[PDB]
RNA sequence: AUGCUGUUGCUGUUAAAGGGUUCGUAGUUGAACUGUGGGCUGUUCCCGUCCAUUCGGAUGACCCUGCAGCCCGUGAACAGAAACAACGGGAGUGGGGGCGUCCGUGAUUUUUUACUGUGACUAAAGAAGCGUGACUAAAGCAGUCAUGACUGAAUUAGAAAGCAUGGGAUAACAAAGGAGCAGUUUUAAAGGUCUAUUGGAGAUUAUGGAGCUGUGCGACAAGUGCUUUCCCAUAGGAAUGAAGGAGGGUAGUCGGGGGAGAACGUACUGGGGCGUCAGAGGUGAAAUUCUUAGACCGCACCAAGACGAACUACAGCGAAGGCAUUCUUCAAGGAUACCUUCCUCAAUCAAGAACCAAAGUGUGGAGAUCGAAGAUGAUUAGAGACCAUUGUAGUCCACACUGCAAACGAUGACACCCAUGAAUUGGGGAUCCUUACGUAUCUUUCUCAGCACGUUUUCUGUUUUCACGCGAAAGCUUUGAGGUUACAGUCUCAGGGGGGAGUAC
RNA sequence: UGCCAUUUGUACACACCGCCCGUCGUUGUUUCCGAUGAUGGUGCAAUACAGGUGAUCGGACGAAAGUUCACCGAUAUUUCUUCAAUAGAGGAAGCAAAAGUCGUAACAAGGUAGCUGUAGGUGAACCUGCAGCUGGAUCAUUU
RNA sequence: CACCAUGUUCAA
């Protein structure tokens, strides 16, 4: 995903942007999913940084993923 | 001016195919950089430097004589304007319209044309902030 | 001047079509609930009712007759309607306070040609069929 | 403004060919619009064409030989699988005998007949017949 | 059935339908460029020397994709440069150097996504169908054959997402905005930093490997000449290009474009000043109305408020409403010219903004003329109308509000291609498919090296009678309603039989 | 008064003795407004609170009855919100029906050209003022 | 440019 907001303490919200194909109108459609991802203090990702997240257990009400690598800018 | 208004006017300068100085001019590439950087110390903006070299020195297209462009020569020397030349003359136009409109409260046409120049200002300043020629906090006057 | 291409323009085309299907009087009647809540039959067919009174409805121009029809009050929702009695005779088979089985006739509730403002039809009176009484297949109870 | 340069070029070829001209002047040009024309040369629908060099985008002068009926561009460039060639032939081509659908594939810009033989798929660019 | 829901695939000048005009976000769409290589071998005329005089003659042309090996741009070699992209607790008891694998671990500088080809996984019943005379068939999975035999129940499509892998055209995400920038090896020397062996293990201990930085020195490069460049007698030149896309600049400008000041012009009224005398007015005919306390008329003038005749047109300006005397001013606008600058900044638009005729509204002015309402005449069967005489609100200005037009071209915006002949407005320039060519008129002591014209080019604008093509037709036609069943350049708004009804909430 | 031809306009077509508009009467229908009347559910949160669960005591005969507290919470009642239905004096709009009344607005220069916007007037079609439009009854007259 | 309003219902 790409980092959307880092305003929470030690947790980021990533944004996963994808094109949804409609079988009727032979055309794609921009959709997105946002995920709250726990971010370790090993990492400091800014907004727009591309991260790799790995699924883990529930860590809060919404956190299922956990950042593994940050690709800067 | 096509962007605001109905004008389909096509009046431009058509640059030559043969991008080479004409061999009758013996001025060095080193001296043209001195003349370009000198005119900027007399307060001339890059569009005005090039006409003075075009008209009087015989240097059509400073890029062909010295391999880099006029504003690039100025940025290297530290003599670039603070805000770009496009944005300068649109702001300088927009303040001269507003100083008119403060005493002429019902100039209905110039209030319309002032919307159009400020729409050009907010649309260029979005370009220059994106391309980082302008600081992110820039924010035109009115 | 009509529609949009673009490989990523499907949300525009999906929204554009879902609003223009409401202009279709078949799509709008099949997808709004004023269709059944105002239909005197409860979105169904052949509703029963009780004969209240006999009416002679005069035919529209250029025809000239009076059409023999009863006004019945339905049992499932207590809605008063006027319904036509088809054949030569056949108000002689209907008396007041008779239960009658009333269908529409023809055109999905749009008043088959000559008769003004009547869009239903008697099928069966006193739980014996009304066309069977006409052809004398069988006769009325009691 | 001009959006598709290939759709511009094929529209000026097809217009000047129904007028029965001997040459067209195509402006602007691309790498795509010359690779489309070289498909139209190989199956002899156009003649020799010439790319004039500006230091701008070029211009192309195409010699027409009367054989082209219609060339057009499919916009947007729909993705076409290998199972989908017989669907695109029935839609935009007049017959299965003649006529070509040009596709941009990984292997290059090819017509539909070559791309069926090399077992590839692509995005559809245009057609000529 | 219904291309009557249109992605394929609909309509929108007049049949229902382009929204009054601009700006404008979300949205959708978006110009070109960095390249796909090469070698060998196959596979009769016409042009001249004699005749003839507004018409003849004997006398140099042409004709004979296919397989292999490439430092795979050119440099540079004859393994080095170019371009590239250590664990035995490992392997069915470890397959004296080289070669090359396998497995797992460390150190070294980075490219994805859509698309597309193959796979891997994916319950029957249902669909497709392979066998088979349940008597046929709908079925079903069975059965078929001469102390048991060959057994059958084959196979295929099944949405998207998920998994693996290779192809690199088209597109996409991201970053950059280019002064904001990323010298390689031999050699010996100085200083200085926190594991493996000596039989093991523990504790001390100097030497050394490889790395750390400040040097001198030996080779070779360098995409920008330092045997230079400035001074005077010190990295600064290596960057795609400049879109018949946008922006900005400079230049004479052009126009009923807009704002602000003054000043003119007749006219409609109303006044007095001069004179006149018997009716003026108005109409299809009249009558309301004015008039011997002098109407109408005539002359000069004054006042006030509107309005700028003719010139004034298939003319100009403006985004649309709209704009018509003059002179002094204020800020602008487009076009044109350009070898100026910039370098993708754009197109179109829900939401949101600012304008928007006339009538209307509020508060102040103004109040000449025309004049909804109203009043009188008349016409009429009636006249609440047309016609005549009046007359309130209004008309006009300032500042607010409204936002309702046949706001029209009943035609959305931006690009593209598109035959012909008169004109017109502003700017500029000349006087076997050809290697080029034509210039008059008249005004001219100062907004005057001037003004207008003539012939010809060319850009921008408003159009006209004229080739395709199109349309149900009327008609449209580089100004599309053309380039459309041979149907896809981009975006956007509206329509879906007539009503009810632009009504009710 | 009629007829014939040409031009032009037309909503006429058994064709101007044509067609056609609104008010008003009669009958029937479906909506809407309306003092007032009233129904079924939701949600909101307020108390009261059946039961139980856990704890604390209890300890008749280890362990029943019973205390007390916390928690889950049905139900009851009230407060507004919200959805769906419903009665109503009276006041309207619309539509539909063989030949009732009043005019004549539109179609022709429909006899005052029509029509758009707006404002005011009228039994009723409608008239009137102002600015637009031609879909006009003119593609046209200081060259 | 005085006034000049209207002709029941189907059908042929
Ligand atoms: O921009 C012009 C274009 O480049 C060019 N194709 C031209 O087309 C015609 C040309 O038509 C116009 O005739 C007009 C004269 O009646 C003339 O206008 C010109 O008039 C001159 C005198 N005033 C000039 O001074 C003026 O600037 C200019 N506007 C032409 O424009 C014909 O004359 C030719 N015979 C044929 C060309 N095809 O028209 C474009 C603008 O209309
Ligand atoms: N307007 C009323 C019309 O009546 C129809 O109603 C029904 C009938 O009128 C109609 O019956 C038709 C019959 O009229 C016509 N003459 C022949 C046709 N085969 C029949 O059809 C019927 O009978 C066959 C048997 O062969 C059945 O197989 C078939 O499914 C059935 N539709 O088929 C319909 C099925 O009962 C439509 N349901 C209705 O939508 C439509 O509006
Ligand atoms: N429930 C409200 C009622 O509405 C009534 O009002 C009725 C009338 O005022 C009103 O009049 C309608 C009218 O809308 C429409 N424009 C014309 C229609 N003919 C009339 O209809 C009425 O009048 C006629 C008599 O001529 C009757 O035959 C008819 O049944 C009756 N509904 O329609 C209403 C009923 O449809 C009464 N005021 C009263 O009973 C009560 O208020
Ligand atoms: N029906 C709703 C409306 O009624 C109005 O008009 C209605 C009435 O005013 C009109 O009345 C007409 C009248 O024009 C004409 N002068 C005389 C004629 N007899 C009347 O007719 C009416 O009444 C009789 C019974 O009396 C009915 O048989 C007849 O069907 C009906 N039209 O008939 C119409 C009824 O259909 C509107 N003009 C119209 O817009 C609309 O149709
Ligand atoms: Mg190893
Ligand atoms: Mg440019
Ligand atoms: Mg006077
Ligand atoms: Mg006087
Ligand atoms: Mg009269
Ligand atoms: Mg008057
Ligand atoms: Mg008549
Ligand atoms: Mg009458």
């Amino acid at each position: 995903g790409i980092v959307h907001s880092t305003k929470m303490h030690r947790t980021i919200v990533i944004r996963r942007n994808y094109l949804h194909f409609i079988k009727k109108y032979q055309r794609y459609q921009k959709r997105h999913k946002s995920l709250a991802v726990h971010c370790s203090p090993a990492f400091d990702p800014k907004q727009g940084d591309e991260v790799v997240v790995g699924q883990c257990r529930p860590l809060s009400k919404t956190i299922r993923y956990n950042v593994l690598e940050v690709v800067s800018k | 001016v096509r962007m605001h208004g109905n004008g389909r006017g096509k009046a431009s300068s058509a640059l030559p195919y043969r991008r080479t100085p004409p061999a009758w001019l013996k001025i060095a590439s080193r001296n043209v950089v001195k003349m370009v950087c000198k005119s900027s110390r007399k307060g001339m903006m890059p569009s005005q430097i090039g006409m003075e070299l075009r008209d009087s020195m015989g240097i059509a297209q400073v890029k062909n004589v010295t391999g880099r462009k006029i504003l690039r020569i100025l940025k290297h020397s530290g003599l670039a304007p603070e805000i770009p030349e496009d944005l300068y003359f649109l702001v300088k136009r927009a303040t001269q319209m507003r100083k008119h409109l403060e005493r002429h409260t019902t100039d209905r046409d110039t209030k319309y044309r002032l919307i159009l120049v400020e729409s050009r200002i907010h649309r260029l300043a979005r370009y220059y902030k994106r391309v980082k020629q302008l600081p992110p906090t820039w924010k035109y006057e009115s | 001047m009509t529609k949009t291409n673009g490989q990523n323009a499907a949300r525009k085309l999906v929204r554009l079509r879902r609003r223009n299907r409401w202009a279709d009087k078949g799509w709008k009647r099949a997808h709004t609930f004023a269709a059944k809540k105002a239909n005197p039959f409860g979105g169904s067919s052949h509703a029963k009712g009780i004969v209240l009174e006999k009416i002679g409805v005069g035919a529209k121009q250029p025809n000239s007759a009076i059409r023999k029809c009863v006004r019945v009050q339905l049992i499932k929702n207590d809605k008063k309607i006027i319904a036509f009695v088809p054949n030569d005779g056949c108000l002689h088979f209907i008396e007041e306070n008779d239960e009658v089985l009333v269908s529409g006739f023809g055109r999905s509730g749009h008043a088959v040609g000559d008769i003004p403002g009547v869009r239903f039809k008697i099928v069966k009176v006193s739980s014996v069929g009304l066309y069977a009484l006409y052809r004398q297949k069988k006769e009325k109870p009691r | 403004t001009m959006m598709s340069v290939l759709a511009n070029a094929l529209r000026t070829i097809a217009s000047a060919e129904r007028r029965g001209k001997r040459q067209v002047l195509i402006r602007p040009s691309s790498k795509v619009v010359v690779k489309f024309l070289q498909v139209m040369q190989k199956h002899g629908y156009i003649g020799e064409f010439e790319i004039i060099d500006d230091h701008r985008a070029g211009k192309i002068v195409v010699n027409l030989n009367g054989r082209l009926n219609k060339c057009g561009a499919i916009c947007p460039r729909f993705d076409c699988a290998t199972t989908d060639y017989e669907k695109w032939m029935k839609n935009i081509l007049p017959s299965r005998q003649f006529g070509f659908v040009v596709l941009t594939t990984s292997l290059g810009i090819m017509d539909h007949e070559e791309a069926r033989s090399r077992n590839t798929g692509g995005k559809v660019l245009g057609f000529f017949y």
